[PDB]
């Protein structure tokens, strides 16, 4: 039975250097100014069946004045304010679609194309107490709520959906990808496989390049979440640009994650979801939710130091 | 050198990088790193000054339920000429762990608190100043059942032995 497709919310992960290193640069360089700054946030397939992957934050974070196999750049951009009360006035609604537009401009201009590493673009709205040397933070990850929400058809181990050659071939290719520099952090990207059940990955640019054959063709991404019944986030403005630029009703898509370091097929997932068909940009959603509720987060360093 | 590995346990610095390639190459979860620049050590390549893996799960304590993750990493100590291995915990809902938290992941079968040579802030870590000897016992061991380890398997050896130190955090190593 065809039912609604939901998605796994994405979870940060702020590494303690990265307030260090920003408790320098407002202190050293910035001053009282609460002005956006734009930073890299960074993160990866799942890596172990029982626990997925973050968006992280670390100190390369921060503008140099990077990414290799476990960090994919991903932009974003900071707003920190000066005291609490400031913090709380935060109008994330327009904050939120401030940066999702930035996104739907991106799909809109044949940018996120050329690189789909633009898609997870994030928010941080932050307030960092210098006095005390505690943190009050809080994440959001804009995704798109598409008008008549995609529903999904099936949702197969990846091992079970491939065969035993098409399995091989595909980890193969799939390691072969993260194994060169020049590809390891595109988190995006086409599986085609053969009839002779050879299996190939290519950018998302090369997409006309892959109508070939008698050969399905799937929509990869690292998917940072492990939960063997629901995808990632960062499908959600994936499927977004699937129906901006190609309009598919039918759309496969390949939920890569791996495990010791390796593709792994059995965690992997292999679905398809079904999409209805001048617009604008929809709403977004996605501010991180704390032990359960949309609350901030807060670290306290002060021991640290 | 391949007599000083047999007889001391130790590690010279071109070896470390060199089992550290070969522990990325077997096992991509752990990755290079260059660490804040002012904490460069001239001796060891600027790209390549410790080693870190993320993300490993933790899902209950050393004493034999509640899932926490950790960042390990692997510097060399140029003193004792061993890896040293430094640990961060991190909550159910990945918030940084208080570091005397983690001697509940350390097996009760010595562990200290220490700022990282490369990093900020407190990390717990398994001091290495027996690691040379617990080193030259494995070594020992498989010389004589016939396997002939060399130094570019170090880390590998090192790893396991680890896992005794530490059974429920889930980073990777293969033999």
């Amino acid at each position: 039975p065809a039912i609604i497709l939901q998605f796994a919310p994405l979870n940060s992960s702020v590494d303690e250097g990265f307030w260090h290193s920003f408790s320098s640069l407002k202190l050293d360089k910035l001053g009282i100014d609460d002005s956006p700054i734009s930073i890299t946030g960074f993160y990866g397939p799942c890596g172990h069946p029982q626990v997925s992957n973050h968006l992280t934050l670390l100190s390369e974070s921060l503008p140099l004045d990077h990414g290799n196999r476990n960090k994919c750049p991903v932009p974003g951009i900071l707003y920190n304010t000066n005291t609490v009360e400031s913090f709380n006035k935060l109008d994330k609604q327009s904050l939120l679609k401030a940066e999702a537009n930035k996104i739907w401009e991106d799909i809109q201009s044949g940018k996120a194309l050329e690189d789909p590493s633009v898609l997870p673009r994030f928010l941080v709205i932050s307030f960092a107490d210098l006095k005390k040397w505690s943190f009050r933070y809080w994440f959001a990850f804009p995704a798109f709520v598409l008008d008549p929400p995609v529903s999904l058809i099936e949702l197969k181990p990846a091992s079970e959906y491939f065969s035993s050659e098409e399995a091989e071939s595909v980890s193969a290719a799939c390691n072969d990808w993260r194994d060169s520099d020049l590809t390891t952090d595109v988190p995006f990207f086409l599986v085609s496989v053969s009839s002779d059940s050879k299996a190939s990955i290519r950018h998302l640019k090369d997409l006309e390049a892959c109508q070939g054959d008698h050969q399905k063709l799937l929509f990869g991404f690292y998917d940072p979440c492990h939960l063997p019944s629901n995808p990632g986030w960062p499908l959600r403005n994936y499927l977004a640009l699937i129906r901006s630029r190609w309009n598919l009703e039918t759309v496969w898509f390949f939920c890569y994650r791996e495990s010791r370091g390796f593709a792994d097929l059995n965690l992997s997932l292999v679905g398809q979801a079904s999409i209805t068909l001048a617009e604008t940009v929809p709403n977004s959603v996605g501010w991180e939710l704390n032990k359960g509720k949309r609350v901030p987060r807060s670290i306290s360093l002060a021991n640290s130091m | 050198p391949h007599m000083a590995f047999k007889e001391k346990g130790v590690l010279s610095v071109s070896e470390f990088v060199l089992a550290g390639d070969n522990l990325v190459s077997k096992c991509p979860t752990w990755s290079w790193e260059s660490g804040d620049a002012s904490k460069r050590k001239p001796y060891l390549p600027s790209d390549k000054q410790f080693l870190i893996t993320r993300n490993v799960p933790c899902l209950r304590r050393a004493a034999s339920l509640r899932t926490r993750t950790y960042d390990l990493s692997i510097t060399y100590d140029k003193y004792y000429q061993t890896p040293r291995v430094w640990l961060t915990g991190y909550d159910e809902s990945r918030m940084l762990l208080q570091p005397e938290l983690v001697m509940e992941d350390v097996s009760q079968d010595t562990v200290t608190i220490e700022d990282h040579p490369h990093l900020p802030g407190k990390h717990a870590s398994v001091h290495p100043c027996r690691h040379g000897a617990v080193m030259k016992k494995i070594i020992d061991v498989l010389m004589s059942r016939g396997v002939e380890p060399e130094v570019d398997k170090y880390l590998f050896l090192f790893l396991k032995f680890m896992a005794s130190v530490i059974p429920t955090i889930e980073y990777d190593y293969t033999m």
